[PDB]
């Protein structure tokens, strides 16, 4: 496991717009702090729809491709302490559970993001950071980027995955 | 299947 960076080494999208973050992204590139067995099936690109309420939460459906079916994931965000941040969850974690701290920190609205969590699940803690695409379409500037950015933060390049594009399951 | 994000 390599560390978390501080935040201070995280960026915050500057004027975040809850409304233009709205709607469904892919999840197109991952860098996250474990592992990478070469050993494995490749990972599927997914899909994220952010719904935003007039309470200003999200609730935020993830849609996938298992082998032989569809798969979805619901969960609410809530607005943290400054736009652009968000932490998992209406009530704060119940009996035995998953918390998690996300920044947006860049998006253009109508093309990609680039989103950092930390999580800790069952004790255990992880942090990644997810570029979205609101295509399935990745061109070589962008991975170059995600790459050095990732880079940034600690993780090398053996970390980071561009999910496969698929059309089953999440358009 | 989600392997990223939260």
């Amino acid at each position: 496991l390599i560390p978390a960076p501080p935040l201070s080494k995280v960026p915050l999208q500057q004027n975040f717009q809850d409304n233009q973050f709205h709607g469904k992204w892919y999840v197109v590139g991952v860098a996250g702090n474990k592992s990478l067995r070469e050993d494995k099936d490749p990972w599927k690109m997914y899909a994220t729809i952010y719904e935003l309420k007039e309470d200003k939460s999200y609730n935020v459906t993830s849609v996938g491709f298992g082998t032989k079916k569809c798969h979805y994931k619901i969960r609410t965000f809530v607005p943290g302490s400054q736009p652009g941040e968000f932490t998992l969850g209406r009530i704060k974690s119940r009996p035995g559970r998953t918390s998690a701290l996300v920044r947006v920190v860049s998006t253009n609205y109508n093309q990609h993001a680039m989103v950092f969590f930390k999580v800790v699940q069952q004790n255990r803690e992880s942090f990644n950071i997810t570029l979205y695409g609101r295509t399935k379409e990745l061109t070589s500037e962008l991975k170059e980027n995600f790459i050095r950015f990732s880079k940034s933060l600690g993780l090398p390049e053996n970390h980071i995955v561009f999910p496969v594009p698929i059309d089953q399951c999440i358009d | 299947v989600f392997f990223a994000e939260d």
